[PDB]
């Protein structure tokens, strides 16, 4: 029960180049992986967005969830250190998702859940 | 020719192009000509319509019209039964003396 | 045209692995194609060359056609049904693929 | 007029990738056009010049019309149905497209 | 009067983009207008000048009228239905637009 | 008396923008008035002087009345229905406005 | 007595603003009063002086009465229904106001 | 005995404001009394002296009774119904008050 | 499934003039953007209002949610640094909303959610 | 072709343990094959050489066929049903496998 055709969004998964710069911080250049399809589930309801983050620094972060077929998790290895780019229809501003982990289900081996952050763009 | 004498009507729960209509009719004719039995696979169905050809053909009305015309021309409908007293010789006597004298 | 690209886009699946691509394109597609072929009461061929070749050898029956787009999408719908559920739960006899396939049916009757 | 702009606006989905656009505009729209053209029991042509060409070549049948806007809307509705769900289910015949298409049917009879 | 302002206020939508404004005002409005025209069994014209011009050329059929406000709002209701849902789910034959359109119908019978 | 104040109070929505006010008071209220005037099988005029003018010009038909308060309330109910929902759905005939309007119907027959 | 105080206490509303007080007391109350008057098949007058004055001028029909309290509360119930919902949703023909109004009805039959 | 104390205790609402008390005790209780007195097909008087006065004046009809406690309870039930809900809905005839009032009905017939 | 006609409220979106004053604080002048339509969803229920805020400073803040068509998010770019003005019918006191972020849905590309604050007026 | 790869892909469960693989491929698949071969009222052989061998040995009955893809798909559906649930419940006869298998039935009669 995966019900194809609800996977109406074309995302773009991509990971980071290996190594470190002079200081040791992660390299702010991004490679490419490919394209897949998924069903995005929002957080409807009041108080679904987080404003403050840390030392009183303003923000606006709202977590989502992408349901993908089980093949995209075996072809690559998506984990917490990737980012996902999706573009809203007829728009030039593209959302940047930050993968916070992948939940896999054993009830049926045809689904997987990727939980993203979507709040602040990553570099 | 109006189609008021048809008895059996087939029915299929789908949309068919006319060519399928001629094909269905030809298939029914072939099946009945070859001595087989209909099976009505799938969604096909048949209903029989409760008609009476005597009521379609108006036999009572036409009988009354015949009687009315005979009465109109002053010829008794039972004169010698030309339209539909024991002896025959009396029948001609009644015919004469009631219709032909004037 | 029932190529690999159309099947990939219909199922929203990338058939990278050789095993599952072979499964989908060699046991799951011919099943749907021949099921539609059996329902239509006629043989269906991909191109005009195949139809002419089959008629030449005499193996093609009467009333053959080369597949229109409606029959191809009915086959795609049957394949999508096959991919989704993999059991014998019990379903209505007339699905939404038969509504597309019906106007091409031949030899209907009693 | 079944242009790429109209299809993109109807489906609310931009088609930038070449494979997806090819699928939608070469396997999915023609299927809806064929289905509507078969339900109407007549040939439909997009423009008058094509109708004249078909009449000249003799392939145009009885009662051919240049496509009005209602038939375009019904074809778009069928296309949206094809794009939304991709499995064969027990959907009923006489959907909401057949309500719009019905006054253009020609050889209705029994 | 079926101008752009009335359509903008009915749908509660700003049609700033050229593409979607063209879609709504050139493929979605004429469909509703000609659907109502087909249901009414008569031709409807926007102003008296168009009615007189059509009668002069003889292309206008018998029993023509210039659109009242009730027919215009029935057309608006059909357009609002077209904008909202974009599939072929299957709906009742007689909607709430026909209740408004019915008293102007002509040539009813058996 | 179908004044702007009464309409604003009924709909519970002030109409300050010129376009919205034009829509409501020139496309939406007259549609309800036409629909009620067509259901009643008679002509309705707001004031007695207009009725006298119509009688003089000869355009007034049989049984014309000056609009009572019940017809105003029913017209307001129809206007509120038009303002609330803006799509064609399967709503039933003989709504709650026809209960109020019914005693004023004139040529009821069979 | 259908004064302003009784209407204020029935609706649990303070009609301070001139506009809405005018609406409620000049378009929403006369509608209910004349609807009940039409249902009862007779004319109803507030006081004996008005009844005598109307009989003197001959405009009062046969079987007139001055309003009892039951008819006044039926009118209040109709007004409360009018205030609450402002659309044409569709309701049963016989409400709870008719149960109160019925024993005063006249000229019933076939 | 339809005293202010009994009404206050039944409705569970003290009536300190003059307007609210006037409404309840001059528009709402008499309506229930009239309705019950009309359903019973007879005149009801609170006390014997009033009944004697009415008989003397000749206005008392056939079968007049001094109000028993059951009729008081039914009148209180009708008053509570009037006080609770204030809109006309599709409530059914023969409520729970008519069960208590029924043995006191006089001219039941057909 | 957007169901027009439930968008019965006419709002007024407007953003802030760019630059800074002498001290660097945001300029307390407000420009204009235009008008749109949306469906406002309240927070019914007890304890839906927040009283204290910070160093024991009294307040009264109740967050709302506006559902808008997808066009108003592409025409402009509404983010956390805007404010929305709406007027209650037949009233002279106008609510001032403070946008705390926009949630966009990919299930259907015809809706968007703007979560506002509505508690304390902004300057 | 009822290979281990096809079975593994259909059931979405790799069978690495020897006991589980033995169970699935020696008690569960042959049961589905026997059931389908008994419902079809005919013998089915996987390959043409085996059919020729069976004909030579005389054990092949009337109307034997080499298994097409539709029968393979139906056998896979029955196998998936056997693998999913493992208790006897009140499931209905004529499941979704019998829809695919039915056109291959031979001795249907009464």
């Amino acid at each position: 029960p995966i019900s194809a055709g609800s996977l109406k969004t074309r995302l773009l998964a991509q990971r980071r180049t290996s190594g470190t710069d002079d200081w040791g911080a992660p390299v702010q250049g991004w490679s490419d992986l490919g394209l897949f399809s998924g069903d995005v589930k929002n957080d409807t309801g009041l108080g679904a967005i987080r404003t403050a983050a840390g030392s009183g620094l303003p923000a606006s972060i709202a977590k989502y969830s992408i349901k993908v077929r089980s093949e995209v998790i075996r072809r690559w290895s998506i984990n917490s250190a990737d980012r996902i780019i999706g573009r809203l229809p007829f728009s030039t501003q593209e959302m940047v998702f930050s993968v916070t982990g992948v939940i896999s289900d054993f009830a049926d081996p045809s689904m997987a859940y990727i939980l993203v952050e979507a709040g602040a763009d990553e570099q | 020719t109006n189609g008021n004498l048809q008895q059996i009507y087939y029915s299929v729960a789908a949309f068919l192009t006319p060519e399928q209509r001629e094909q269905f009719s030809a298939n029914v004719a072939q099946s009945v000509e070859s001595g087989r039995t209909p099976v009505l696979e799938g969604g096909i169905d048949v209903k029989a319509l409760g008609l009476n050809p005597a009521d379609a053909q108006l036999l009572q009305s036409r009988n009354y019209s015949v009687e009315s015309i005979c009465r109109f021309f002053a010829v008794p409908p039972s004169m010698i039964g030309h339209a539909s007293g024991s002896g025959i010789e009396a029948q001609q006597l009644a015919f004469l003396g009631l219709t032909l004298a004037p | 045209a029932l190529t690999l690209a159309m099947v990939q886009r219909h199922l929203q699946a990338d058939l990278i692995e050789d095993d599952e691509r072979s499964y989908v394109m060699e046991q799951l597609l011919p099943a749907a194609r021949e099921s539609a072929e059996m329902f239509l009461n006629r043989n269906i061929y991909s191109t005009s060359e195949e139809l002419a070749a089959a008629v030449a050898a005499g193996t093609a029956g009467q009333y053959p056609l080369v597949t229109p787009r409606a029959v191809e999408q009915a086959i795609l719908l049957m394949l999508g049904d096959f991919y989704r559920d993999r059991e014998a739960t019990g379903k209505p006899v007339s699905t939404s693929a038969h509504n597309l396939l019906y106007p091409y049916r031949v030899k209907v009757g009693v």
